C-alpha cells in the first residue's frame, strides 16, 4: 500500500480542508494510533475530533482496533465507486433536455405557448402581443441548462483530471503493483 | 497513581494564591515557607514541603526565578518568534502541534508575524479561535475540484452496501 499512501497524499490535497487533512496526514502511518494519543497530538477539541472521526467512521476508514483504546485504520472502496456516479450526473446533465419555448406578459403574469402568442403576433410591431391587454410577452418562459452547460461539463471533472494524473497514474501502480 | 505528597492541590492551590495575593495589592516575591506560613499549612510536612520547593516550582513551565524567591512571568524564555522553519521542516510529528500559550505579544502580535508567515511556509488554522491557535505547513490543497461539494452530497449512502460490484457493471 506504499502507492496506496501516495494516493492517499493526493486525494487529501484535492478533497479535503485543513481539520480534515491535518488528522488525515496522522492516518499516514498505519502502525498504531490511540484516540487519546491523536487528541494530544491534534490538541482538536474532543467533541469536534470525534465528529472528524465519526466522519472519517462514515468514509469507511477506521477499523475499530479496540483493545477501550483505538488504532485507526483506511477502508475507502467507494474510491472506484464515487467517479462512477461523479461521471453518471456529468453526463446525464451534459447531454440534453427539451426547451419549454413560450410566451408570457409580464403584466397579467398570464402564461402562452408560442402557439399562443403567434396568434397574437402582431404585425405591426414585429413582435407578440399578450391577449387581453396589449403588453409585451417574455421571450421564453423558461430557460433549460443544456448547450452552456454542455460547454462547462465537458471541462468538468474532465479540467481536474490532468492535476488527477499524478494520483490516477499512482493509483494504477498501487492497483497493479500489489496485483 | 505516581508519587503524591500530603493533601492534593497544594501546587495548583500554592500558585494560585500567589498569583491571587499579588493582583490583590500584597505585590512581593515570596518564599515556599513563606506561602506555608501565611496560609499556616506550614504542617505539610519537609517531605511535601521539600517536594514542593524542589519539584512542583520545577515542573513548572512558566514559574520565574530571579534566584530565591519565585514570580509568575508567563512568558519564562525568549519565543523564537520568526525562522521557526527547523519546526516547519521537523516532518516527525506532522508540525509539532503549535499553540499559543508564548505566541502573541512578545515583541510582536501574531498577526504581523503570521502575515509574514502567511507569506512564508507558516500555515495558520484558528478552527477553534481564540480556544486554540496552531501552526502546521506543507503541500496547500493541490485541486479544488470543481463541485467537490456535489460529488460529496451525491454520494451519501454510508452503511448501504452492494455498490462496488454495479461501480464495474457501469464501466463494462
Amino acid at each position: 500500500p506504499a502507492a496506496l499512501k501516495r494516493l492517499a497524499k493526493y486525494v487529501i490535497r484535492g478533497f479535503y480542508g485543513i481539520e480534515h487533512a491535518l488528522a488525515l496526514d496522522i492516518l499516514i502511518r498505519n502502525s498504531c494510533v490511540k484516540e487519546e494519543d491523536m487528541l494530544e497530538l491534534l490538541k482538536f477539541d474532543r467533541k469536534q475530533l470525534r465528529s472528524v472521526l465519526n466522519n472519517l467512521k462514515g468514509d469507511k476508514f477506521i477499523k475499530c482496533r479496540m483493545r477501550y483504546f483505538i488504532n485507526y485504520r483506511t477502508l475507502v472502496n467507494v474510491v472506484k465507486y464515487k467517479l462512477d456516479h461523479m461521471r453518471r450526473r456529468i453526463e446525464t446533465d451534459e447531454r440534453d433536455s427539451t426547451n419549454r419555448a413560450s410566451f408570457k406578459c409580464p403584466v397579467c403574469s398570464s402564461t402562452f405557448t408560442d402557439l399562443e402568442a403567434n396568434q397574437l403576433f402582431d404585425p405591426m410591431t414585429g413582435t407578440f402581443r399578450c391577449t387581453f391587454c396589449h403588453t409585451e410577452v417574455e421571450e421564453d418562459e423558461s430557460a433549460m441548462p443544456k448547450k452552456d452547460a454542455r460547454t462547462l461539463l465537458a471541462r468538468f471533472n474532465e479540467q481536474i483530471e490532468p492535476i488527477y494524473a499524478l494520483l490516477r497514474e499512482t493509483e494504477d501502480v498501487n492497483l497493479a503493483y500489489e496485483i | 497513581s505516581g508519587s503524591s505528597g500530603y493533601k492534593f492541590g497544594v501546587l495548583a492551590k500554592i500558585v494560585n494564591y500567589m498569583k491571587t495575593r499579588h493582583q490583590r495589592g500584597d505585590t512581593h516575591p515570596l518564599t515556599l515557607d513563606e506561602i506555608l506560613d501565611e496560609t499556616q499549612h506550614l504542617d505539610i510536612g519537609l517531605k511535601q514541603k521539600q517536594w514542593l520547593m524542589t519539584e512542583a516550582l520545577v515542573n513548572n513551565p512558566k514559574i520565574e526565578v530571579i534566584d530565591g524567591k519565585y514570580a509568575f512571568k508567563p512568558k519564562y524564555n525568549v519565543r523564537d518568534k520568526k525562522a521557526l522553519l527547523r519546526l516547519l521542516d521537523q516532518h516527525d510529528q506532522r508540525g509539532l502541534g503549535g499553540i499559543l500559550l508564548e505566541d502573541i505579544e512578545e515583541a510582536l502580535p501574531n498577526s504581523q508575524k503570521a502575515v509574514k508567515a502567511l507569506g512564508d511556509q507558516i500555515l495558520f488554522v484558528n478552527r477553534p479561535d481564540k480556544k486554540k491557535i496552531l501552526f502546521f505547513n506543507d503541500k496547500s490543497c493541490q485541486f479544488s475540484v470543481d463541485e467537490e461539494f456535489q460529488k460529496l452530497w451525491r454520494s451519501v449512502t454510508v452503511d448501504s452496501m452492494d455498490e462496488e460490484k454495479i461501480e464495474e457493471y457501469l464501466k463494462r
